[PDB]
RNA sequence: UGCGAAAGCAGUUGAAGACAAGUGCUUGUCGUUCGUUAUAAAUGGCCUCG
């Protein structure tokens, strides 16, 4: 699985141990394990082979706002 | 002799004083 | 261990946002309707209209064409309609859109 | 002016100096270069002056009148204190001199006051000397570690519908 | 091990070993593609757009890839948003009116009624 | 040294921009028959599926204006 | 010379004009060195004279 | 060379006093310097070790005539000064400010030498010409 | 910090209390104290009267 930021794996064989900008959603919308983030942004992940995979990332002038550096 | 021992004293004083368009990695699970 | 081959090669490039509608008016006092939607206008022709909730996930694109623009929105909400969206393409024109389609 | 303002510095015309000025306390070119220290034509003196063979240099001064080298080692002074760049061609011509002529060089009433333009000059360049050697140390440092450091493909539809 | 992006009417493929750029495709439509299928084999690839949908084989000569368009009248006049393989033959295409259908280079599929 | 008589031997036996323009005049959809200018017939499909191309002078303008030199994009 | 050079190593790495001009910058300050290196010899020999 | 390499690496780790005398073989040469500071060097500490026994060294004795320790200094620095500097023993620091020390000493006594060398120049020159 | 020349020669950078954060424990802080000679970073730059 695998998002605009982030890659994961999981494996349905195991079960995983117990132990402000958006809406809150009050009303209804209508009426083993592997985790990484270090490849960003992610345009396409798939596999080639079986040991192969393939991550595809993505790789105009501007105002001149001065950062004082002393 | 004395010379260039001097010199090379200095060099070793002031020494003293002082993204890939396509990567292949491994990754780890 | 697998191997991963970090491909770059690939460029796409998005288009300038060009402009931004809401499908409501903002009401404090009521509850957020459920069919509220964000319209975004794109230098290349591309709609693309972005649900606010469950932090923001995009619903549908609307494709544009080669050599066309957008360069203003507009919502039309009258009660018991469907949602309608206008958009201008930099000509003596004005579109409405399908949704559906 | 407002009288809570400060005066500003300003120089002026005023003379800047340095406390080092102590003027107030076959293929030879050798009767060239006699001919125009004796008559201060710099455009003589300067001809015999680009010759870079170190061989004509030792000569002409082999030959040179000793009383007359010491008014060239006064001049060689002011034309490398004009320009610092030509150092290097007219340390020669002091050093040959210097060697050549150091016996009549002793036997003189007074050295500094009339070659103290070369001290001072000489003096400035060894000032430059241990920066320098930190600048190269610096310098030599990042470079030691620094060497060491379409249509081909193209199909077209249109074309391909036209043939 | 074919890489495949398309944007803006054009389609660029790329072969991995490492990355060479076998082929590129140009369309004429000035319609975006909408999305694009390539066949499990790859000697297939599907380019689809709102307007028109087309079909063109790509066969492999001297490290590169030649392009034949296979002409289908029913697909050119067929609107595609998404499109599969199920085979190196068979496809299923859903049209712009929610049509599901299948074509074997249509076969339309029955679909459940929404409730309004 | 002398020459092998197998090379001497050997050696005696040895011894776009139209295409563009061609594009443009498909491209071009207008041409002047003496009096005449003739205009090509666009197909009905291909206005009604997408919104007409933006005229440049009106959009070209709000380009450049963002563009300024005074504002030192830079 | 010394504030860019601390500032842009990295920088000089990538770039290969520059670093000819460090190595012309090189050989120019060598010759300084030596031209500064006799001035010392002959101020010396000035001095045993007086 | 790989054999004093090996012997130099398999000291180190063995804490042995004898890691100057492998510093001290002549077999060395500069490549081979770098090719061993670069590739066998891979721990902090086998180069805090190296520093602070060549840097002892030449304190001791800054003009010694051998060049190789003062080649094994300037090597170790430039290709590892990241590294030196993030080592963060007290004593590693005071062993730095007496090398620096010896060696600021050397510097006040090359300028009044290179007068000296010269000043000698014309005496043998001046001696071969009353010669000829 | 002491001494001295400017070069440098020696010696330091401790303890307690309180607060915050993370998870009783860890880290960082102090318009708190006792004792020793003892990076920065809120887009934030200087008027007018010819």
């Amino acid at each position: 699985f695998w998002g605009a930021t982030w890659i994961s794996r999981i494996d349905f064989d195991v079960d995983f141990p117990i132990n402000g900008l958006t809406i809150t959603d009050e009303s209804n919308f209508m009426n083993h394990f592997f985790f990484t983030d270090k490849y960003k942004p992610l345009l396409f992940v798939d596999l080639i082979s079986s040991n192969e995979l393939a991550i595809i990332e993505r790789n105009q002038k501007a105002f001149i706002q001065p950062k004082l550096v002393f | 002799k004395q010379v260039e021992i001097a010199e090379r004293n200095t060099e070793l004083w002031n020494l003293i004083d002082t993204l890939p368009t396509y990567t292949m990695e491994y990754l780890d699970i | 261990r697998m191997i991963v081959h970090r491909c770059r090669f690939v460029d796409f490039t998005p288009a300038t946002i060009t402009s931004l509608a809401f499908s409501h008016k903002s009401n404090i006092n009521k509850l957020t309707p459920s069919d509220l939607r964000l319209a975004i206008g794109r230098s290349n022709g591309n709609i693309e209209i972005w649900n606010p909730r469950n932090n923001w996930f995009q619903e549908m694109v609307i494709e544009g064409g080669k050599d066309r623009s957008i360069e203003g929105l507009c919502w039309s909400n009258v009660n018991g309609e469907s949602l309608r969206l206008f958009s201008i393409g930099g000509s003596t024109v004005v579109t409405e859109w399908d949704l559906a389609t | 002016k407002d009288l809570a303002s400060a005066t500003n510095y300003v120089e002026g015309n005023a003379r800047v100096t340095s406390g080092d000025n102590f003027k107030h306390v076959t293929g030879t070119v050798t009767v060239i270069l006699s001919q125009a220290l004796q008559s201060n034509d710099h455009s003589l003196l300067e001809t015999v002056l680009n010759n870079r063979d170190e061989r004509v240099i030792r000569d002409t001064i082999f030959r040179l009148k000793p009383a007359l080298a010491v008014i060239l080692l006064e001049r060689l002074a002011e034309r490398i204190a004009r320009q610092t760049h030509r150092q290097g061609p007219l340390n020669v011509w002091v050093k040959w001199c210097l060697i050549i002529h150091g016996g009549y060089l002793v036997s003189i009433p007074n050295l500094m006051s009339t070659l103290s333009s070369l001290h001072s000059t000489l003096k400035r360049r060894s000032d430059l000397l241990p920066r320098l050697l930190a600048l190269d140390a610096r310098l030599d440092c990042t470079i030691n570690k620094f060497k060491t450091l379409e249509d081909d493909v193209e199909y077209n539809e249109e074309l391909d519908d036209a043939g | 091990r074919l890489v495949v992006s398309w944007s803006e009417s054009t389609v660029k493929i790329w072969t991995m070993g490492n990355y060479k750029l076998v082929c590129k495709l140009t369309l004429k439509d000035d319609q975006n593609i909408s999305t694009c299928s390539l066949s499990p084999d790859g000697q297939v690839l599907v380019v689809g757009r709102p307007s028109t949908t087309k079909v063109f084989h790509l066969q492999p000569v001297g490290n590169k890839l030649k392009v034949t368009k296979l002409d289908n009248d029913l697909l050119l006049r067929t609107s595609t948003k998404l499109v599969k393989f199920i085979d190196n033959s068979k496809i299923v295409i859903c049209s712009c009116e929610d049509d599901v259908f299948i074509v074997d280079l249509p076969q339309e599929v029955e679909l459940l009624e929404v409730t309004s | 040294a002398e020459l092998p008589e197998e090379l001497l031997k050997n050696i005696d036996q040895k011894d776009k921009t139209k295409k563009r323009k061609t594009l443009k005049n498909l491209r071009k959809d207008s041409v002047k028959r003496g009096k005449f200018r003739v205009q090509l017939l666009s197909t009905t499909q291909d206005s009604k599926t997408l919104p007409p191309k933006k005229e440049s002078s009106i959009i070209r303008s709000k380009d450049r204006w963002l563009n300024r030199k005074a504002l030192n994009k830079g | 010379v010394a504030v860019v050079l601390e500032l842009y190593g990295n920088t000089l790495e990538s770039s290969p004009v520059l670093q000819e001009l460090m190595i012309d910058l090189k050989t120019k300050v060598r010759h300084e060195i030596h031209k500064s290196k006799e001035a010392q010899r002959i101020e010396g020999m000035l001095q045993l004279l007086t | 060379q790989v054999e004093i390499a090996n012997i130099l690496s398999s000291h180190l780790e063995a804490n042995s006093t004898e890691i100057l005398d492998d510093l001290m073989s002549g077999s060395w040469t500069e490549p081979e310097i770098k090719k061993f500071i670069l590739t066998k060097i891979n721990t902090v500490d086998h180069l805090s070790k190296i520093f602070l026994t060549i840097s002892k060294s030449i304190t001791q004795n800054p003009w010694n005539e051998e060049n190789l320790l003062p080649l094994w200094l300037k090597w170790l620095l430039t290709l590892k000064s990241g590294e030196l500097n993030s080592i963060k023993d007290k004593h590693t620091k005071k062993n730095c400010k007496h090398l620096k020390s010896a060696l600021r000493s050397s510097e006040e006594i090359l300028p009044v030498l290179l007068g000296i060398q010269g000043r000698l120049e014309m005496l043998r020159r001046q001696a071969k010409l009353r010669e000829d």
